[PDB]
């Protein structure tokens, strides 16, 4: 069964709400597994406490740098950036979860949650999940972004994990 | 060995 993970979002430390994701392990198991493991913290590092460093309303919310906490870091569970597993799934609309990268085969930990259809990213970024519940939290988050991407309040993953 | 910063680009206009 495709795994479910959650983020508990906070805004300058004030809880906003829980966002739940389906991870498409049936299509991109290696990419799903990375994100699942980073969400549970089981390897002794991961997303908890990290922030969404770049939010552009009408485009996406980007996060996942738990190593430098400045948008320049992140790391996979595989000891090295990992391969683009496939581009079977497309950026079809709001709620898609996709990997940020530095060009082909450079997947780490950074990701984005789309707030619109982003079809120009098809074939460049690996789509691996989708918001299941709490898209309205992502819409609320999105309001703290700006056209240039800097956030006006600190948007954090206060807790995260895998759901039964 | 130095690797690149993960990013995602806005649509080209």
């Amino acid at each position: 069964v495709n795994p479910t993970v959650f983020f508990d979002i906070a805004v300058d430390g004030e809880p906003l709400g829980r966002v739940s994701f389906e991870l498409f392990a049936d299509k991109v198991p290696k990419t799903a597994e990375n994100f699942r493991a980073l969400s549970t913290g089981e390897k002794g590092f991961g997303y908890k406490g990290s922030c969404f460093h770049r939010i552009i309303p009408g485009f996406m919310c980007q996060g996942g740098d738990f190593t430098r906490h400045n948008g320049t870091g992140g790391k996979s569970i595989y000891g090295e950036k990992f391969e683009d597993e496939n581009f079977i799934l497309k950026h079809t609309g709001p709620g898609i979860l996709s990997m940020a990268n530095a060009g082909p085969n450079t997947n780490g930990s950074q990701f984005f949650i789309c707030t619109a259809k982003t079809e120009w990213l098809d074939g460049k970024h690996v789509v691996f999940g989708k918001v299941k519940e709490g898209m309205n939290i992502v819409e609320a988050m999105e309001r703290f972004g700006s056209r240039n991407g800097k956030t006006s309040k600190k948007i954090t993953i206060a807790d995260c994990g895998q759901l039964e | 060995v130095v690797h690149g910063v993960a990013t995602v680009a806005e649509k080209t206009k």
